[PDB]
């Protein structure tokens, strides 16, 4: 089965014996669900995002079924703005990035070109823009507020920008801004013909 | 508003 990324790739999970919706998150290496009840023993933890890190609570070996897939492994809790499926389950459910295929064990980085610049950049299903270390793009940009995990970071937002990514031209916008690691969204994701397959 | 879910423990 193939997932495009033209639209959110939200499904429904059960865990703990509760349906919930969650998004397929290949730029997340970690799962997090919104407030809820687990049970067990769990210790505090903090991850980040943009915008910056929160606190969350660590669940182990947590059974979760994911597009008629069981996975058994670890969920953080935690002010998460959207549940998110994280690489330690999506490689369990065995999901893949096809557009050759792209493996989940470790973080999808690639090369990609973009302003007559070279850089390392994460392919992320859980990002519906494409957003970029700050650089000197010329052009007319305009302001904008972008939300991740830790809350909100305002970026520029530059218009037909020419990306190659993996060898696949691309065209789009770009949002420059203070992001700990160069995100590939959607917006290009869709555009290079890349999918979730599992 | 858009929505980058990057994430790290």
């Amino acid at each position: 089965p193939q997932i495009t990324l033209w639209k959110r790739p939200l499904v429904t999970i059960r865990i703990g014996g509760q349906l919930k919706e969650a998004l397929l998150n290949t730029g997340a290496d970690d799962t997090v669900l919104e407030e809820m009840n687990l049970p067990g023993k769990w210790k505090p933890k903090m991850i980040g995002g943009i915008g910056g890190f929160i606190k969350v609570r660590q669940y182990d070996q947590i059974p979760v079924e994911i597009l008629g897939h069981k996975a058994i492994g670890t969920v953080l809790v935690g002010p998460t703005p959207v549940n998110i499926i994280g690489r330690n389950l999506l490689t369990q459910i065995g999901m893949t990035l096809n557009f050759p295929q792209i493996t989940l064990w470790k973080r999808p980085l690639v090369t990609i070109r973009i302003g007559g610049q070279l850089k390392e950049a994460l392919l992320n299903t859980g990002a519906d823009d494409t957003v970029l270390e700050e650089m000197n793009l010329p052009g007319k940009w305009k302001p904008k507020m972008i939300g991740g995990i830790g809350g909100f970071i305002k970026v520029r937002q530059y218009d037909q920008i020419p990306v190659e990514i993996l060898g696949h031209k691309a065209i789009g916008t770009v949002l420059v801004g203070p992001t700990p690691v160069n995100i590939i969204g959607r917006n290009l994701l869709t555009q290079i013909g890349m999918t979730l397959n599992f | 508003k858009a929505r980058v879910l990057a994430e790290a423990m």
